[PDB]
This record gives C-alpha cells, structure tokens and sequence, in this order.
C-alpha cells in the first residue's frame, strides 16, 4: 500500500533499540504517502534509512533528533502538510543531531557523530508551521538556504529558529550552484527556486518564463501546466486529477433536494478521493471515512460485512464506554471505581490502559490494587475498539485468561500512533484469548515478559489485515527453553496454532468439540453419554433416550428422535414415567393417565369430575 | 413416515344415518389418532381425541372406534353442521400425518336451482368489455351444464364456470358462468341468452334479453 | 381467552422471502408447542414445522427443509416463520397451532390462517358494477340484486353488505380465475318485495393487496 | 468543548455583500454538515442553509437560492457564508450550528453576529429630559427619566448620577425608528421628598461615536 | 411549508406546578419533532428529539409526547431556571421550519399599574419634533394592553410600546409607550392620555398632563 500511518512519540525514548529500528522499517517500507506524523529519533550509527527513498508526501510533521548517522536520504520528499505541528510551532524539526559534546574524543580519521549535511533535493514545500534547527555540531550549509522559497504563501508562520555553530570547516558551495545556496557539495544539490523566480502572482513555476506558471492547484513544480500535471495535489487527488472537492455521492433535484444515488460518488480519505473506504475506517452519510461515529449515529454492520454509521430513530443503545473515549477521556487506568461501569459490557469502546498502579494501588486516591477476583466485569465483552494496554496482571492468574469472549480488537486508537497492544512489565506465562480472531490495525508489541511463551506459535497472519502490520519480539522469555520445557500447543491444535498450554486453546482442530475443548471423537454408540454430530459438535442425546450401542441412540436433542425410549412413550415423546394427564389448558391434574404394557402413556378410561377418592389400581381415579 | 389412507370422500347421507369414515395407518399407530373437523375456508378443530374420548363442546352423536390399525369415525344421527373435511390425524411419529379428507356431504332432495341473468351495466358497458353472468343457486346435485346463445348460437372456448361449495344447511350448490365479449364484437348481435341443463330440471331452461333497450 | 393472531399473509413473488407472525393471547407460550401447518388449496392439510419456544427447538419437514426458518420470543410470547426462496406451489393457507402441554398433544386451538400466493402476477384494483333488481330478474316477491366485482388479484376481496349487520339471503361466490389472470365475484342478495323502495342496499368491496375499498349502492 | 466562533458581522449596505466566517473548534470538522440559521429581531427561527464539507454541496431554503453562497476551507476549519444580494429584511443573528445526524436538528450553536444592513451612517445620540412636576407623580413615588433618540449603531449606555440611583430604574430596549436610528427610554422612581434637593443627572455614552453627554433632569419651573 | 404552530401564546405559571405546551403541525408527520428551549439573549438549546426522548443531559423535570399532528411538552415541577421561550421544529419534510414561541412566567399578585403621563419636552419642540411618553410601572400580568386616547378618539401607527422583561425581584411588568409626532402635529389638540385594559384597577384611569405649570 502506498499509504501508511506514522508514529507519534515526540521525544519519548524507544521501547527498545532492536525493536525501534524494525518498527520504523515496517512502518515505512514502500510507503509513499505518510498519514500522521514522521518521527526519527535516536537513530544509531550506520543506520540503513534506505526505506525512505520513496516517501513523497508527509501529512503530519517531520521530526529528527539525537542522531549519529551522517546522512538521512529524503530526496523524493516534496511536500510537508503540517496537519499537527511539533510544539504547535514547527513542521520540520532537526535538533541535537550530533555528539553530546561530552568526552567522545574521536580517533584519527573518525567522523564525529552528527548529521554532516542536509540533503533534500526535492523538498520544496511546507504548508504550515516553521523550521527548527539547532545544536548540530557537524551540520553544514543549513544557513545558505532560502527558506521562504520552501514555505507556502498561506503559511504566514514563516518562523525559523536556525543555528549556525559548527566544529568543521565546511567546503564552499560548488561553482555549478547558482546563488551559492546549496544543500551539499555535489553539483546536483543546488536549491531549485520555485517561489522567488516565478511570474507575477505565480506561486510555483518551472522556471523564469511567464509560461512556466503552475496550475492553481499544484504544490511544488509542475511537469505541465494542467491540473493533471502537478507534482503534488494541493487539496484532493482524484484519479490523478488535482481537484478542490471529491465528487458528491448524492444528487438533489433543485426543487425538493430528493436524494438520488450518484454512481460517481467519492469518499474522502486524507488528501485523496477513494471509491470505497479502507478496511478499518467507517463510511458515514456525510461522505468521509472516519473512525468514531458521530452523535446519534451508531455502528451497524452492513450486509456485505462492512461497518457504517447509521442514524438512530429511537435513542441509540447504551454503549459501554471504556477509557479515553468520551468522558473518561483523561482517565488513565481502571480503578475499582470505574470498573463497575464495566458490568454487562458485551461491546466496549475505547482503550483500557493498565498501569502497574492498577495492581499496586494509589494511597492518595484511596484505591487498593484491584482484585484478581475483581475481573468478572470483563467476561461477556466481545468487541473492543482501540488499543488494550497491559502493565499489571495478578500473579494468582498465570496469564490473561480473563477475556475468553473478546472476539475483535480494532486498532482505531493506537498507543503512540503505533501500538495496538503491549505486553511489558508482565510476568504471565501465556495468553489464553481463545476467541480473539481479528486485530484491525497497528503493530502489536509484547515486551519485557520474562515468563512468556506462545509468541512464536500464535497464528499471526490470519489476524492482521494489511502488509504494513508487523509483530515485534523483545525481551520475551527465550523460545529455546520454551520448547525444551514444551510450552507449545498439542496435537489437535491445527497447524501448530495456539495461544497457551493445554488442549483448551486451538484456533482450529481436526476433530469435533463439545463446547470448550477439541475432542478426540464424539460418543455416538460408544461413550458414557450418547452424542450425535452436528457442525462437528457432539450434542448429547436426551436422557430419556435409552443408550443402545449398536444402534444410533438419538437423531436430535428432543425426546422424539430417540431410537427407543428407555422407560415409556407418551407419543410422540419419551418419558421416564407416564405423567398424569391434565384436562384443561389451565393447570389441573386429575391423574387420568397410566403407563401401558410396553410404555404407551395411555389415558385413563375412568373419569372422575368430582375427583373421586377411590383410585384405580392402574392409578386412575376409581369412581365412587 | 406413516401413511393415513382415509375412507372415500363420497359419503352422501341424509340426517339420522349412521355414517362411518375409515382411516387406516401404514404401520402400527396405537390410539394416537384424533379426528379433526374443518369446514372449507375456516380452521379445523379437535373433534375427537385419543381415538376414544369426546371433546368438550361435542355432541355425543359423534363417536370413534378403534380396531387394530383401522379407525372408524361414526355418526349416529347426521346433522347439517356435520359437513366438512375430516382428518384422522396421527401423531405417532415426529411429523404428524393427516389424511385426504372425507368430504361428508348430505343426501338431500333433488334441488331445482334459481336462475338469474346479469347483463353488463351501463358503467360496465362503458368500460369497454361486456361480461354476461348466468347465475344458478341451490341445485342438488352439482351437475348442471351452462351454455350461452348469441344469435342462438353455441358459445364455447370463452365462457368460464365456477361452483360454490355445498351449503351448510341447504346441502346444495351455486354456479356462476361468465361470458366475456369485447364490445367490438358484443354489439354485433342484439339478444343474448343463457341456457342451463340440470338433472333437477325437467327440460333445459333458457333466459334471454334483448340488449340495448335500457 | 386462548386466541392466536396470524399476520403476514399476502401476495409474494417467486424467489422472494416472507414472514408469518403468530401472537398468542389468553395463555403463556412458555409451556406449550407451536406447529405451522399449510392448508394446500384443493388438497389435504400438511404439517410443516414444529417449534418449542421454551428452548426454541426447531424441526422442519423434509420438503420445506433448507429454505424455511423459524424463531420464537417468550418475552414477546409469539413466534415467527421466515420463509425463504418461495415456490409457486407454496401458495396455501398457513395456520399456527398449539398443543396441550402435557398429556395432550392434539391441536386443540388453531390460528385463523393467512393466505400466501406466489404467482408472479400483477395486482389490479377491483372494478364494481351494480347489478340492479330488474323486471327480468324478478322471482315473485323476492327481487335479486347485487354487485359484480371483477379484475382483482390476488384473491380474495372482502364483500360486505350493510357492514355485515344483515346476513339473511347472503350468497357470496368463489373467485374464478379469468383467462386474463384475474378473478371475479358476483355478490348477489335477494330481498323481499316490500323491502325495496325504502332502503337502498350497499356493497363494500375491499381488496387489501390493491388497498382498494369501494362502496356502491344498488338502487332502482 | 464544542464551540463555533462566528465572526464577520458588521454593517453592510442593502443589496450588498459580506463574508461570515464560522471558525469551528472542538470537534472533527469534516464529520458534521453545518448549518446557518438566522434569528431576526424579535422573531422565531428560520433556516437558511446547510453545507457538507467533503463535497462542498449546499442546501438552502428556496427564498435565498440565488443570493447566498456556502464555501468550506477545511484547511482552517472555517466555513464561509458569502452573503450577497442583500435586502432590508436581512438584519439577523446568524447562529452557526451543527446537525446531529444529517437530519436537521441542531444542538451546538454560536453566539451570533449582529449583521446589520442599512444605509444609515454612525450617528451621535440625542438626549432629552423627562423631568416631573409636583403633579406628574403619585403619592410618595416620583418618576423622572431621560430619552435617547436618533442614534444609529447599537449600543448606548445610560446611567443615573454616574450610577448613584440604581433604585426603581427602568431602561426599555431600544426602538427602531423610521430609519435605522434607534431610540430608548430610561426612567427612575424616587421618593417624593427627594424632589426638592436631590440632584439627578443622566449620563449617556455612545462608544461607536465615543460621545459622552450628561444632562440635568431636575424640574424647571415644574 | 409545514406551518408548525404552538399554543398557548403565553404560559404564566408559578414555581412547582404542571403546565402543557401544544405543538400542532400543518400536515401529518409520524415522528419529526425537535423541541427547543431558548434563553432571552443566548443560543437556543436543543431539548427534545422524536417528540418523546429527552436530549442527553437535559433535566428530566419534563418530557413531551405525541405524534402525527399533535405533540406536547408537560412540565412536572416548574422552577425559576425554566422561565424562557420554547419552540418546536419538524425535521421531516422540506424546508424544516421552527415554531413560533410559548413563554413561561411565574404567576403572582395582579397588582394594578402605577400609571403616569408626560407632556413633550420643549427641547424637542425647538428641535422640530414631538414625543409623548406614557409610563406604567409594576403591574402583573403581561395581559395589560394600553389604549392611547387622543381626545374622544384614537389613532394607530404612532405608538411604539416598549416593554421590559419579567423583573427579577418584584416580578412585575414595567412598560412605556411613546407617541411620535411632527412639530406641527403637537398643536392640533391637548387631550392626551393612556388607559389600561387590565384586571388591576377596577376601571381604567385617565392621567392628566402638567401643561401650564411646567
Ligand atoms: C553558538 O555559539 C556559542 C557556542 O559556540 C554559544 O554561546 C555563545 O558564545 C559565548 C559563550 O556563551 C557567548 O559570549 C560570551 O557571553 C558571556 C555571557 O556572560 C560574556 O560574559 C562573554 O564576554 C562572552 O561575550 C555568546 O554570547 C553566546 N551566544 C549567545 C547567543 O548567547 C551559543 O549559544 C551558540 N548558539 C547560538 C548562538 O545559537
Ligand atoms: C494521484 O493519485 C494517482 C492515483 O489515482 C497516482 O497515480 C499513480 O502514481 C504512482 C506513483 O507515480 C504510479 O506508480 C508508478 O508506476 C510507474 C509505472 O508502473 C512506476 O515506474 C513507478 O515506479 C511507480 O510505481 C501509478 O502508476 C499511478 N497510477 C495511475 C496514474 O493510475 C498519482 O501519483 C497521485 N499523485 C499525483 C501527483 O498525481
Ligand atoms: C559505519 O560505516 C563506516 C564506513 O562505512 C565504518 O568505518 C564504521 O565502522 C561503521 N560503523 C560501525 C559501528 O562499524
Ligand atoms: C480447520 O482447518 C481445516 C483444513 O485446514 C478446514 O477444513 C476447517 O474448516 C478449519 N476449521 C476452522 C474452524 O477454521
Ligand atoms: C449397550 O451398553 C450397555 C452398557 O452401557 C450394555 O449393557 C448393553 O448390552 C449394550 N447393548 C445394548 C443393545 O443395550
């Protein structure tokens, strides 16, 4: 896919180095449009950074900090849309990218740690925010840059905080450069001016000729002067055409504005017009893919299995909120207080962050660590939206066995813009989420678990959706001793897929099941009960069904399908005792029914409207 | 599946007669057979249950006898109300099984029907097509042929007949015959007639009317 | 009192889907059985489906199996039969029936029946023509009048004279399939000689599939 | 917290043109077709228009179908109501609102912009006295007032003795004269004994013209 | 153009009682009602949707009902904070119009108006105008209309009636009226007065102007 979503961490440190690097690589492998932010921090020396060559447009902001690699290739980058800015002031931040200036005495011929020279030959647009460059003890040429050319005329915040201190005598701009403002020493690094050398009123142009003016809806430079020839669409890119609005999906007559579906309808996703919304987002009636349904509009699963927001006539159902969703917005974790709102929540919305305080208490709030026997709140939950943080579990629980019915987690709310799970600080031994069958979006980290197996075995790929998702191993208990001890699935588990030890958890198994365990076989003729097969389920025969091995005991659950009733026949049913009949619809027992010779629950020939005291030897009321 | 073969549905009897309906099961059925009465166009109701016990609201003239796999629904004295479809349903297996119904009519006097002619009304004439309805009612037996005479001619291939069910009291039937003619060919001739031939008629009887004189 | 209300009968198309609702009154559905039974036109009845609402056990006949589906709600105290992939032969009068709970498995109480007609034919509003009492249609002191209601589909059309308050001399007739795919009825009544000339007679024809309610007067 | 700051409301000639801008904030902008609803002076609500941000489409009442325009600048969460082909009966307060479901009942509303249309320039107010007599009053209660007349732009502030008589004083809402010039009253009830000696001064301030006028309302030979 | 009307025009009622507000539409709407409460000088607040269900957060002191072409809002216990205008709006058909208004006021004494009259000030007389001021202070209810008597008759169009709101403490309705005239119109007659058609004073009272003395 050409569209990914970037991280959101600002200056928080990596969860792990050997995980952070691969996190970047999985997030930006072949991506061309980066929705969300773009963050590069604590990049070690000799970093690959090749996966960045094909990034063209950034929809958030660019952050680079505390780096020791000497060059970060971002040539094909063109436009920085600045949707959400760094510190609400910056859209391109490059700071501290050099040695801490403490000791770090370089040996002979050693390049000191720090970005040698910016190299961005096609970055010629910034739609908002400013530039923040400082504390770069090896950067060159950053001052000889005409930034106001890079900025956009609407970006009135043309505020730059640029520093010039350096410890190396930078080589002069190569003579081929014009204006002596060069990104680098090589001849092709001279800045291309597209905002100081255009015609009168031309925002962008190919060159200093009054026919080089770009169309009114391009971004930076143009191959041709038609709106289909932009290097980057300003507002919407509908099928290679730069338009101002995606075509509406309903036509209204000018008299009644009656809604007639328009086959040429387009939904909006980022700065692009998409015919149908992507997998995880929701299509609303107003015509925009989103994540959270608006007010008085509720999730409804469409006929084709997709989801969409539908209008409510009656008040929409009582959706059981989680955390960080609507009104528990800044609520961090679940105490014993909010947990009570989670009674009868088959579907939850929002995160459930679990800081260690949840299981270590907070004296100021008078909240004890929540009980390991306080988890019954989360038992009928079947769908969570957003992530599911975990950094405290009870030791009495050997795992996260609590959520046996959570069937769907969707990644509509990720932890840092990146993470849909997390398993860090735990001491658990497995998972046991036997019913989690879909994991919408975002990487799932399982981090710093010293007692954990069942991560090299979980059926991953069958849960993810896009190629961009990836799952990251770190500090997890070694698979080598996991196998040696034998923390894997068992034979019935199809394809070696599982979640934890014991035959309980298998996403799939060859033989049948009797409710919570894949079986070796059903008990049809041999077996303590008698069970008939249905959807590979061994439903037990009715107790009245006489267990007659050698013949099919039953053909169903009700009494009618027993091969031969054990005791008596009240046709068409099997009974252990021929019940005393009743005359009316309203309850009244005159007896009036006796078992026959072979079990036919005969009615009593005798009738006693007066309820005669004398009782026939058969049980009938004997007439006085 | 267990099959119920019922008595033949031809049991024309007069009031007071003992009427017997034979019901036979394909296999053994015990006594798990109940007789239900349903006049056409209505719902059935339990008339006798468990093959031996009369139900509340049922006159004692109705009775049921069991003999092996043969069940006899017996009526001591026939009544006009005792005209319906009767099903000796069995519940001996999972799908309850019924019969083909014994249409118990009433043997009554040979009834001469009343006859009427219905020419198209003025509005019916202006609709563009004329439907002439020859109407008979209360004839016993059912057999009664209806024919149309236009210019004293046979009319076949266009007339249609329908028959009412036997009356619950009169124990007779009513018939409706429609002759449909486009007004393009309906105005060629002037006098239209319908003739009826019934076993209850000494001779076939015709009714004629001269079209157009209001 | 123990009453069953059946709703959902009406015209349907081949390949379509319909739903019949059976609502129980005067008794609780939680301790009995429910049986949906067809009444085939011109044939004997036919047991179709059984449902036990206490645990919602469902059994279907072999023939209708695969297509039909059933459900029941004890809190609402009713049942539903969702019929799918309707066939032409499915045209019949559906009935909802109960049982005696225990010691009694007779269909003691029946529903009223709802018609299901699958013919892929158009619905046409019935046309009314008043057949007045003429001097050629007289029978002594009894004069025969009525209303000819034609071109209605699917059958039937409820015909009411004086809102059904008067029932003497009432003879409604079966609808006959015309060669045009429509039905016709001749609601004819006979009235005494002195009755005419003092109270005109009113026929109301109602065709629910066309929602056509027409009132007409038969007067000299 | 959802809030829609409307802005751009100012004087504009009849049959003119203006650009109202409703800066939304506090909710996802592109998920609620917004509406413009004008409440005239002393009248019930109307419904001018609604706009859906992604398409840019507009749906308005027929009476305005050829005079008002709706535009969206989703880059700035704004929403421009281009008001054109104005008229005298266009004075209003233009509540910017949010449709809850795209079904035309609103819940979150702006504070409004007194978009005033008239060919009447800013004008200094006129102050007139309403001194009583020994006969103009009843019992121990006495009524004395000052009347402000023929000032165009709202508002004008009235005080008594620099606010020293905030007791039994009524200032009715201004009245629209034949032109857009406005007028209002401001009376106060005082003890009958205070008539002889107590000093009464009425101060009128008009910030749009920045004119402050003090007047004496003591009876003159009354 | 669904002219969605409401009644009563005014609903004067003290604190803690039961009152009703009726909204009736021009046409039939199944459920298309949105009831709004507006404060005197701020943004209207959504109150009811679908005519029965209360908006989120709105106090449950009341909840309307109805459908078709009749809907109602029923106060259970009126309080000082719920004295403001109300409307309905039908969100069913084009073009989605609102109601007209039904105020709410606390009932109290029916005190008579304290009525005073004024003559025009000569400062306007030298300025070529004329204004006549009539004052009526501290009376309840708002029902009081003023007839501007000019000699033995009266006119129309020259009277601007300015009313304050429901006062805070006394909760009466102060009021003024102004009669605007040209400079020359003043010297056409002397008889100026304002009478009150109010259940305050038993009979209307005519108040005299101080012409000669002032
Ligand atoms: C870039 O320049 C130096 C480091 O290369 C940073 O400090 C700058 O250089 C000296 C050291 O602070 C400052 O001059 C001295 O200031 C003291 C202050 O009391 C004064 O007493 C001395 O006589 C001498 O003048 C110089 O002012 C300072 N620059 C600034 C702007 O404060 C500097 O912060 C580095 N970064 C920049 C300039 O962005
Ligand atoms: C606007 O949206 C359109 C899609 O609606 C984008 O068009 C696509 O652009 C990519 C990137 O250039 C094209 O992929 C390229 O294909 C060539 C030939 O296969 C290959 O040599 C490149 O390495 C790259 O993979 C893709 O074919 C093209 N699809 C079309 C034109 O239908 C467009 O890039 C977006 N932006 C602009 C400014 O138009
Ligand atoms: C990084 O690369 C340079 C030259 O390519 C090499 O001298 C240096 O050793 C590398 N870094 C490390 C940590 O080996
Ligand atoms: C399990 O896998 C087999 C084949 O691998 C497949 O036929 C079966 O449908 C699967 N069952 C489930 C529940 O996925
Ligand atoms: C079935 O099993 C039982 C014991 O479970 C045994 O006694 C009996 O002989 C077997 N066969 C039949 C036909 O019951």
């Amino acid at each position: 896919t050409q569209v990914c979503t970037g991280t959101d961490m600002k200056l928080r440190l990596p969860a792990s180095p050997e995980t952070h690097l691969d996190m970047l690589r999985h997030l930006y492998q072949g991506c061309q449009v980066v929705q969300g932010n773009l963050e590069l921090t604590y990049l070690p020396t000799n970093a690959s950074l090749s996966f960045l060559q094909d990034i063209q447009e950034v929809q958030g902001y660019v952050l680079i900090a505390h780096n020791q690699v000497r060059q970060v290739p971002l040539q094909r980058l063109r436009i920085v849309r600045g949707t959400q800015l760094f510190e609400d002031n910056y859209a391109l931040a490059v700071l501290d990218n050099g040695d801490p200036l403490n000791n770090t005495t370089p040996v002979t011929g050693a390049s000191p740690g720090g970005l040698r020279e910016l190299q961005l030959r096609s970055l010629t647009e910034i739609l908002k925010g400013g530039v923040l460059i400082q504390r770069n003890p090896q950067l060159c040429y950053q001052d000889t840059i005409l930034w106001k050319d890079i900025f956009h005329k609407n970006n009135q915040l043309a505020l730059t905080l640029i520093d010039t201190n350096r410890s190396r005598a930078c080589h002069p701009c190569s003579p081929m450069c014009k204006g002596s403002r060069c990104w680098g020493e090589s001849s092709e690094d001279c800045q291309s001016l597209t905002r100081t050398v255009c015609a009168g009123g031309c925002a962008r142009c190919k060159g200093p000729l009054p026919t080089d003016c770009c169309h009114e809806q391009c971004a930076a430079g143009c191959t041709g002067p038609k709106h289909s020839d932009c290097l980057a669409c300003l507002h919407f890119n509908h099928s290679g055409i730069c338009e101002l609005h995606c075509p509406a999906l309903v036509t209204y007559n000018t008299d009644t504005f009656e809604s007639m579906p328009n086959p040429e309808g387009r939904y909006t996703f980022g700065a692009s017009c998409v015919t149908a919304c992507p997998y995880n987002y929701l299509s609303t009636d107003v015509g925009s893919c989103t994540l959270v349904c608006p007010l008085h509009n509720q999730e409804v699963t469409a006929e084709d299995g997709t989801q969409r927001c539908e209008k409510c006539s009656k008040p929409c159902a009582r959706v059981c909120y989680g955390l960080g969703m609507e009104h528990l917005r800044e609520v961090r974790a679940v105490t014993s207080a909010n947990i009570q709102e989670f009674a009868g929540c088959k579907k939850i919305f929002g995160s459930l962050a679990f800081l260690p305080e949840s299981f270590d208490g907070d004296p100021a709030s008078n909240t004890a660590p929540l009980q390991p026997e306080q988890l019954q709140v989360f038992e009928t939950l079947e769908e969570i939206t957003g992530y599911l943080y975990i950094s405290a579990w009870p030791d009495s629980l050997p795992d996260l066995s609590v959520f046996q019915n959570l069937q769907v987690i969707r990644g509509r709310i990720l932890h840092n813009g990146a993470y849909s799970l997390t398993l860090q600080g735990l001491g658990i031994s497995w998972l046991g989420l036997r019913s989690l069958r879909e994991l919408g979006s975002g990487l799932a980290l399982i981090h710093h678990n010293t007692h954990l197996c069942f991560v090299h075995t979980v059926p991953w790929d069958q849960l993810f959706r896009n190629p961009h998702q990836a799952l990251l191993h770190t500090a997890n208990r070694p698979e080598d001793e996991c196998v040696g001890e034998g923390l894997a699935c068992h034979q019935l588990c199809a394809r070696g897929h599982c979640w934890g030890p014991g035959p309980t958890q298998c996403v799939n198994c060859s033989q049948f099941l009797r409710g919570q365990e894949c079986v070796e076989e059903c008990r049809v003729l041999q077996g303590l009960p008698r069970e008939y097969v249905n959807a590979r389920h061994c439903l037990p025969c009715h107790p009245e069904c006489q267990p007659q091995n050698g013949s099919v005991t039953c053909f169903g659950p009700e009494a009618d399908q027993c091969v031969a009733c054990a005791h008596y026949k009240d046709p068409p049913f099997c009974v252990a005792r021929c019940p005393s009949g009743v005359k009316p619809d309203l309850s009244y027992m005159p007896i009036w029914k006796f078992p026959d010779e072979e079990g036919a629950c005969q009615p009593c020939p005798i009738n006693c409207t007066h309820s005669c005291v004398d009782l026939d030897d058969k049980g009938c009321p004997a007439e006085q | 599946d267990i099959q119920m073969t019922q008595s033949p549905s031809s049991l024309s009897a007069s009031v007071g007669d003992r009427v017997t309906i034979t019901c036979r099961a394909s296999q053994d059925v015990n006594t798990a057979v109940a007789w239900y009465q349903q006049k056409p166009g209505k719902a059935p109701k339990l008339l006798i249950y468990s093959a031996s016990f009369l139900y509340s609201g049922v006159p004692s003239r109705f009775s049921g006898s069991r003999s092996g796999t043969d069940f006899t629904l017996t009526i001591s004295s026939l009544q006009p109300e005792d005209f319906a479809t009767y099903y000796c349903q069995q519940h001996y297996t999972t799908p309850p099984t019924f019969g083909q119904g014994t249409k118990v009519e009433i043997k009554r006097t040979v009834a001469a029907p009343s006859v009427f002619i219905f020419p198209p009304s003025d509005e019916q004439l202006k609709s563009g097509t004329a439907s002439v309805v020859c109407l008979l009612n209360n004839f016993y037996p059912r057999e009664a042929k209806v024919q149309w005479k236009v210019d004293n001619a046979l009319q076949s291939g266009n007339s249609q007949e329908s028959v009412t069910e036997q009356d619950s009291k009169d124990s007779t039937y009513s018939l409706s015959s429609t002759l449909t003619l486009s007004k393009a060919d309906y105005e060629k001739h002037k006098v239209y007639a319908c003739e009826v031939t019934h076993q209850g008629l000494s001779s076939p009887v015709t009714k004629s009317f001269n079209r157009g004189e209001c | 009192e123990v009453q069953l209300v059946e709703s959902g009968g009406g015209l349907v198309q081949p390949g379509g889907s319909l739903r019949l609702s059976c609502a129980a009154s005067g008794f609780n559905i939680k301790d009995t059985y429910i049986h949906w039974v067809r009444q085939a036109p011109g044939k004997g009845l036919e047991w179709v489906a059984r449902i036990y609402p206490t645990n919602g056990y469902t059994r279907y006949a072999d023939s209708v199996k695969g297509r039909f589906t059933i459900s029941a709600d004890t809190s609402k105290n009713t049942a539903y039969l969702q019929m799918n992939s309707l066939r032409a032969e499915d045209t019949a009068v559906y009935y909802c029936s109960r049982w005696g709970g225990d010691g009694f498995y007779a269909m003691d109480y029946w529903g009223q029946g709802t018609l299901v007609t699958v013919s892929s034919a158009s619905t046409k509003g019935p046309s009314v023509f008043p057949l007045a009492p003429s001097s050629k249609s007289t029978s002594g002191g009894t004069a025969a009048l009525g209303c000819l209601v034609k071109d209605y589909f699917p059958e039937p059309v409820t015909v009411s004279w004086n809102s059904g308050a008067l029932t003497s001399g009432v003879h409604t007739f079966p609808a006959v399939l015309q060669s045009s795919g429509l039905y016709s009825l001749s609601s004819v009544v006979t009235v005494p000689s002195s009755s005419l000339g003092t109270q005109t007679y009113i026929c109301n024809v109602n065709h629910k599939p066309s929602n056509t309610k027409v009132d007409k007067k038969v007067e000299p």
